[PDB]
């Protein structure tokens, strides 16, 4: 009863959703029933590991005062005053409406231009973690969803791991490079990034290896390609295409 | 189910719409009041489509702004006004609803019952080389066609051009610019292949007014069938070209007359205002554009 | 059979086509024949969720 | 039977399809002016489709 | 699946009936034009 | 004498009336029933388990 | 010099638009109908 109490201390910490809270009571359940040596009770104990690793409501705290964001972004990046200038207008006209709300954002220009360097000093300056995830030329949508935990070797999609790593419920992730993304007859993952990226269905967002839905709601997820146009038209046209 | 007027998309998001976004960022229209003209401007600006999912998006966007303005920000109560409205999503990008309004020679507007929705797609259309290339030359004008065609586009534009040439000599024999000169064609993409003829009236049009070269008669968007001798023949799917020639603010239209029974199923709003012109010949649409 | 009586009085409330209930109670008498712990022990479980 | 009148070179033809079978017509029409050289001589070329 | 391969699970519909609790749901099909109609076994056929 | 198997094919344009015939010979011959589609079938085991 | 097929149709549109501008201008010259010519533009342009 010893992982399952740390799960359940960290139950009392991090509220997971009430949905969450029964999976996780049956799966607790499962796990006193298994032998320790039973090859299953070793994919499920890590399948619950996995889901009691995510945080549910924690929050780094935001700063919301323009003028913070204003000072930390010249600290770090000399003039291109005008991607300053546009950044602190979407975080006005998110603060505008009161509480942060999603929209996607892209950038794009030469390599090298310092464009994740400057991502990862909004990070920092709206103080949500930060976690960069590179997406050139892939095909396996499995990546970004794991497999189904009754596959060989599966283990859940990227997101997720991401949640376990950067800790936060609310992180600043950052895809990398669109524009080579592998959008192939293959399976299409940017046909699957669709539901990552609406503002509302990453709220439910849901992965091969465990069904339950995770809440992405706050997540502020930022694209970098080196030219915007060879993105297929459905999702280059919902984010803004900054230069 | 159909698409939505653009006026009536007000109707409906004003109502089964607009709170429930209220509902999501938990304040009262006591405090976050947003007036019809704001939405009538967003619809007018930013989503042109048939649906009211895009205008969802925009409305939903501007609200989690306010939200964000709340709940760390300055005010306790956001007060949207139309005025205001481009703060918050920043600057109107489209504007220009019909962007020729003089119409220069050779590019004529058409109706399309695209793959989801209608659009009134441009067809436009050039000289590629001089004309005179051999005073005694008996070699055709040939045409070249472009916009990712469907092979049933070619049969289409041969029919048309053919119809064209008919139509000069039988009309004004002192003019030989087609018989004499190449011509570029250009029709943009996004009819679905099976739709595809019914853009094909809208084409004759086009060369016409290359040929006597006066500019078509303004905002006069059209569509129909030609039958390679100046009969026109129905074409389908008419109540979402209306909507989106009404969202264009097009005040006249020209339909074959055997699709009158379809067009008055039409709701009396979408109706009002406009002059329509049922017909059967070709003869009475060149008699309408040009004198 | 706690999994078992749980699911039988379920199964006494929602009124279940007699031939499923005959092959969920041969069903039944395999995982009588399966092993507490083992691993299809855990799919055939969850089968019966 | 779409055509009536069946203007000049249309014909109907029957097909043993791969389900039932189907009186598909076949078409056909110039592609470029006939007399582009009372002298000329250039077979006229068929294209099929 | 056939619930003997590893990770095996039943299709969506048996977890709709596990989700709404009635025998006699509304089920809503979405975007049935763009089924995935393939070589692999297909579900646009199995549907039937 | 005896009963015997033998195979046949019946092959038409869909929806002729064919599995209908086949279940009115089961009744026919009162042999038991029993479909078995193997329409974009792969599985080899489905043949020998 | 290694042309996206889209140049192709610019490039003779815009080379017609000549043919039009010298005997528009200065008819008495007739360099452009009466001469053939190697026209290259280097690539490194992306095709939009
Ligand atoms: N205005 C700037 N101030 C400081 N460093 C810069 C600036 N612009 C670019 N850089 C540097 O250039 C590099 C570019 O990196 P980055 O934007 O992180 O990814 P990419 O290499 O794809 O642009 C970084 O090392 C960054 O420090
Ligand atoms: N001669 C017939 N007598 C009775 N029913 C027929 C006849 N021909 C066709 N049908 C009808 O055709 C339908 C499908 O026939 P069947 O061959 O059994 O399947 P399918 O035709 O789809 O392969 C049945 O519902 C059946 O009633």
């Amino acid at each position: 009863d010893a992982i399952e109490e740390k799960f359940r201390e960290r139950l009392k910490e991090l509220v997971v959703p009430k949905h969450v809270m029964d999976v996780v009571d049956e799966e607790l359940s499962k796990l006193g029933l298994l032998d320790n040596h039973s090859s299953e009770f070793n994919v499920t104990r890590n399948y619950l590991d996995w889901l009691t690793s995510i945080p549910w409501g924690k929050y780094s705290n935001e700063n919301l005062d323009l003028a913070r964001a204003q000072a930390v972004l010249e600290e770090d990046h000399y003039g291109m005053e005008d991607v300053k200038k546009r950044i602190l207008e979407f975080i006005a006209v998110s603060q505008l409406r009161g509480s942060t709300q999603g929209k996607i954002l892209c950038f794009y220009g030469p390599p090298g231009v310092g464009k994740t360097s400057i991502a990862r000093s909004i990070a920092r300056a709206l103080n949500r973690e930060y976690f960069r995830f590179s997406v050139g030329g892939m095909t396996d949508v499995a990546e970004i969803k794991g497999h189904r935990r009754t596959y060989v070797g599966a283990m859940p999609g990227k997101i997720i791991q991401c949640l376990k790593k950067t800790k936060t419920e609310n992180p600043l992730i950052l895809i990398d490079e669109v524009d080579k993304i592998g959008r192939g007859y293959q399976g299409d993952p940017s046909s699957a990034l669709l539901e990552l990226l609406d503002p509302e269905q990453n709220a439910n967002f849901l992965d091969h290896y465990l069904d339950v839905p995770v809440d992405l709601s706050k997540v502020l997820f930022i694209c970098t390609a080196n030219v915007t146009d060879t993105i297929p038209e459905p999702l280059r046209d919902r984010m803004e295409m900054i230069n | 189910v159909s698409g939505y007027v653009a006026q009536e998309k007000l109707a409906i998001a004003e109502r089964y719409l607009v709170p429930q976004a209220r509902a999501l960022c938990g304040l009262d229209e006591s405090k976050a009041k947003l007036s019809s003209d704001v939405l009538t401007l967003l619809i007018k600006q930013y989503c042109r489509e048939s649906g009211v999912r895009n205008l969802q998006k925009q409305v939903e966007k501007v609200l989690r702004k306010s939200a964000y303005k709340i709940v760390s920000g300055e005010a306790e109560s956001v007060e949207v006004t139309p005025e205001n409205l481009q703060d918050f999503v920043g600057k109107p990008v489209f504007t220009v609803e019909r962007m020729y309004d003089v119409t220069p020679p050779g590019v004529v507007m058409g109706l399309a019952w695209t793959a989801m929705g209608g659009s009134t797609l441009f067809v436009e259309t050039s000289l590629r080389r001089p004309q005179d290339k051999d005073a005694k030359g008996d070699k055709d004008g040939s045409l070249e066609v472009t916009g990712q065609l469907g092979e049933v586009m070619k049969e289409s534009a041969r029919i048309a051009y053919t119809f064209a040439r008919a139509f000069l000599m039988q009309h004004a024999p002192a003019n030989d610019y087609l018989v004499t000169s190449h011509i570029h064609l250009h029709v943009p993409e996004g009819a679905t292949p099976k739709d595809g003829p019914s853009a094909g009236c809208t084409i004759v049009t086009a060369l016409l007014s290359l040929a006597m070269g006066r500019p078509v008669r303004q905002n006069l968007a059209m569509t129909g069938e030609v039958s390679l001798t100046g009969k026109i023949l129905p074409v389908g799917g008419i109540k979402e070209k209306t909507i989106a020639a009404k969202r264009a603010g097009v005040t006249c239209i020209v339909l074959p007359a055997e699709n009158k029974k379809d067009f008055y199923d039409l709701a009396a709003f979408i109706t009002e205002g406009l002059e329509v012109h049922f017909v059967e010949h070709y003869r009475e649409i060149f008699d309408i554009a040009f004198p």
